[PDB]
């Protein structure tokens, strides 16, 4: 059984830079190592078959190297649309295998910093009638990542918070985040001010609404 | 029939026309070409020389025009050292990592199989040799998938009765190897103090021979008796000679010698002359044919060389065809006249072509 | 050269389910392997098994498959992954891939991949999403361009397909990754930026598992 371990787990790289991923096999697998790029929500895309051969229509930015038990993918002129998870896979045989693939390495691509524009969405009128409310807060077109804190009457919420973040935009390396605070209707209708606080290192942008403002 | 031909990596460093690279080889000359030798480094099969990888390429591109050509990589050799091959074969972990390293290594460089060249196992390594042979063939079988041809496993074995008795479990080993190259040459050497042909076909004159065993006929018949199937035996025919420096005015077989012969200009090894070197030696030498051994020798001054030529080679191929052997093994392509300009006439590989032709003649 | 998986569904634990990989224009070569690779939520690729198409009789499976998984060639254009004794740990996306055959120069590689099909293993029942509109409720001035969204909450199993104005509005839409609540149900948010001329704005949510289709038009302000 050839078992591939991949390091580092994740890595940040500035746009136009160069990255090197490491893949190593518990047995010699000769020149038969494959590299895949997998963007969020998609099947993998073959980048390099055999230790170093380029698949059709893949850029020379992707250089494969290595033999035996240690391999390397080098991504050059790191494009903003290269943010993905990269897997290596042994291409030697299908016999007595547990899993031919590695753990995968994630690219965080460092594009130009942009501050987020924050929006807040009070619950629809018919959402309170179900006994549970969910307040949606959205911060758009930002980099780097942010931290979100919810406040109810200026008091920061310790529980009930739920965040979702879109992949980096292939053009500008920027995120979009939707954070939802969920409360029972009794909790919502007994407090007055609700605050969404998005903090980007030290800069903070806020958007608030009041239960009676609606 | 199989015509199994060795190429040696060191034949590239010989001066001038002695330089031999795998691309100087006739793709259609042999059925199998074996590259000698690979290393075992950190219990992985690995390169030996520096340009092995590019020379591996030269050899295996020969199969492009002759797809039926098979190539093997030979592991071991003289400079490997029995101790190190023993340490690898005796340790259960070293074997697995070694055995598991071979198939991916052979395939990346385009070899069709492995040729074991443990020269030579010890009396204490006989079982280790059998388990290594068995487990190798075992993995070659497991590793095969639709679209992957199972890799070949062969071995170069001593033709000496003494080492065969000590080191090989012929009966058991025969069942796992695809073919066996029996090294039926180098039977006589300078340490014996007498001239003697190093690759005689038969014992010949009963008085002349020192022992009854140092001849190709006995070796072949012995391995057959020990349980090697005739269909798996490949009989070694050398394209080189053993030379001696005479110690007296006598030039016959058994004449006293002072040591190995004067080194050749291209092989630069005392006691060895390539066939193309012999053609130069033959100028102004007298040639004598040993009647009962059916092989020639030549003498010029204080030099005595027993060698194989185009006739003695045919007699040997005749013997192996009558024996229904698997075929002939040539050691080595780089010691034949691969240039075709050294021995007179226009043709390259005069000895191994003589084998091919005798194998093809009915 | 196309590959597409089908049959991914919601299943009770202990049940079994059969997925199907389908081919299109395969260069009429048999010497290749068809394989199944699974990917659990937020975790790596996991090889499952392969079947040699030239014989349809040689099968290779991962060690952990342990005979629950059976791959069969059923047509010139179909192979089936048959899964038995499913558990929560089998909740994953199931991909189909193909070889170009064995090559001493090139080896085994998956050039063709399918979009995947989702197998959700849960004792829960098929549940349709509860779509709610989103808008700014304050008295802020009605800007010429304002972001509006509709919230899809509480559905099982994945996925849902959200479009705006029946596919005619696509520029400026952000649909966020769904999140799994502690309740095991899923929920996602989708927003769009329109001008006042793009009024009225309507979002279409489809849920194949329950054959749910809901249309919702969002007013530029709350009420
Ligand atoms: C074929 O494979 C062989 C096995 O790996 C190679 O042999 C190795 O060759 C290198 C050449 O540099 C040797 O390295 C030297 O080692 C000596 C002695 O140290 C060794 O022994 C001690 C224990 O006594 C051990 O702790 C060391 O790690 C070494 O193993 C040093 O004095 C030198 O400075 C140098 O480092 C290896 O010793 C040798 N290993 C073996 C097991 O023979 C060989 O080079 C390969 N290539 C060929 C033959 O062409």
């Amino acid at each position: 059984d050839p078992v591939l371990t991949q390091t580092p787990a994740s890595v940040e790289v500035p746009v136009g830079g160069t990255v090197t991923i490491n893949c190593q096999a518990s047995q010699s697998i000769g020149k038969y190592l494959n590299w895949y790029q997998q963007k969020p929500g998609q099947p993998p895309k073959l980048l390099i078959y055999s230790s170093s051969s380029l698949a059709s229509g893949v850029s020379s930015r992707f250089k494969g190297s290595g033999f035996g038990t240690q391999f390397t993918l080098t991504i050059s002129g790191v494009q903003c649309a290269d943010a993905a998870t990269y897997y290596c896979q042994q291409g030697y045989s299908y016999v007595d295998l547990e899993n031919g693939f590695g753990g995968g390495t994630e690219l965080e691509i460092l594009g130009d910093p942009v501050a987020p524009t924050v929006l807040i969405f009070p619950p629809a009128a018919d959402q309170v009638a179900t006994g549970t409310v969910t307040i949606v807060c959205v911060a758009n077109k930002y980099f780097p990542d942010v931290t979100v804190t919810w406040e109810v009457d200026g008091t920061t919420q310790t529980t009930g918070i739920e965040n979702s973040k879109t992949p980096q935009n292939s053009a500008d390396c920027t995120y979009n985040l939707s954070s939802t605070l969920t409360l029972t209707s009794t909790q919502y209708n007994s407090h007055k001010e609700y605050t969404c606080k998005v903090t980007q290192g030290t800069t903070s942008v806020v958007q608030s609404f009041n239960r009676g403002d609606c | 029939y199989k015509l199994v031909c060795y190429y040696t990596s060191w034949s590239q460093y010989r001066e001038g026309d002695g330089s031999c690279f795998p691309d100087a080889l006739d793709r259609f000359l042999c059925t199998h070409i074996i590259y000698s030798f690979a290393n075992i480094s950190n219990d992985h099969i690995d390169t030996w020389e520096w340009n092995d990888v590019t020379l591996y390429g030269m050899l295996n591109t020969l199969k492009n025009r002759n797809p039926n050509l098979k190539t093997l990589l030979s592991v071991g050799g003289w400079n490997f050292g029995s101790q190190r091959f023993s340490k690898i074969a005796s340790n259960t972990q070293s074997r697995r990592t070694f055995i598991k390293s071979v198939p991916p290594f052979l395939r990346t460089h385009g070899f069709d199989g492995l040729d074991l060249a443990w020269l030579y196992p010890g009396r204490r390594d006989k079982q280790h040799f059998t388990t290594l042979i068995k487990e190798m063939k075992a993995e070659f079988i497991k590793e095969a998938q639709p679209g992957k041809k199972q890799l070949l496993l062969s071995a170069a074995l001593s033709a000496g009765k003494v080492t065969i008795d000590s080191s090989y479990d012929i009966a058991k080993i025969s069942q796992h190897l695809d073919f066996i190259s029996i090294m039926t040459y180098d039977f006589h050497g300078a340490w014996r103090g007498t001239t003697g042909h190093h690759s005689p076909l038969f014992r010949g004159q009963e008085d002349a021979s020192p022992d009854r065993f140092s001849n190709t006929d006995y070796a072949v018949g012995y391995m057959l008796r020990l349980g090697a199937p005739a269909s798996k035996l490949v009989m070694g025919i050398p394209t080189f000679g053993r030379s001696f420096t005479l110690a007296s005015s006598e030039t016959g077989v058994g004449a006293p010698i002072s040591g190995p012969g004067i080194p050749g200009r291209f092989t630069k090894e005392a006691g060895t002359l390539a066939y193309y070197e012999i053609c130069d030696f033959l100028r102004g030498a007298t040639v004598h044919r040993i009647l009962g051994q059916q092989v020639p020798y030549a003498t010029k001054g204080n030099q005595w060389v027993g060698y194989d030529d185009q006739e003695s080679v045919k007699s040997k191929v005749q013997y192996l065809k009558d024996r229904q052997l698997a075929g002939a093994m040539v050691w080595a392509l780089d010691l034949d006249d691969f240039q075709g300009s050294f021995c007179g006439q226009d043709l390259r590989f005069p000895l191994t072509n003589a084998i091919k032709d005798a194998l093809a003649a009915t | 050269q196309s590959v597409e998986e089908s049959g991914g569904d919601l299943v009770k634990p202990g049940a079994s389910l059969t997925l199907t990989c389908t081919a299109s224009g395969f260069t009429i070569s048999s010497d290749y392997y068809m394989c199944w690779v699974r990917q659990a939520p937020g975790k790596g690729l996991e090889w499952i098994g392969c079947i040699y198409i030239g014989s349809g009789t040689d099968t290779y499976y991962a060690s952990w498959a342990k005979g629950r998984f059976t791959i069969s060639k059923t047509s010139s254009t179909t192979v089936t992954l048959q899964m038995t004794s499913l558990t929560a740990a089998d909740t994953a996306t199931y991909f189909c891939a193909r070889d170009k055959g064995w090559s001493n120069a090139w080896g085994f590689y998956f050039q063709l991949w399918g979009p995947g099909t989702l197998v959700t293993v849960s004792s829960g029942q098929p549940k349709a999403p509860s779509v709610f509109p989103l808008a700014p409720c304050c008295g802020d001035t009605p800007s010429s361009t304002v972001t509006l969204g509709c919230l899809v909450k509480g559905y099982l199993p994945e996925p849902v397909t959200v479009t705006w104005n029946s596919g005619t509005l696509t520029n400026g839409v952000r649909t966020f990754p769904s999140v799994r609540q502690s309740s095991g149900l899923y929920s996602l948010s989708s927003v769009v930026s329109v001008t006042s001329s793009s009024q009225p704005v309507t979002c279409n949510v489809a849920h194949p598992a329950t054959n749910t289709k809901v249309d919702k038009t969002v007013a530029p302000s709350t009420c």
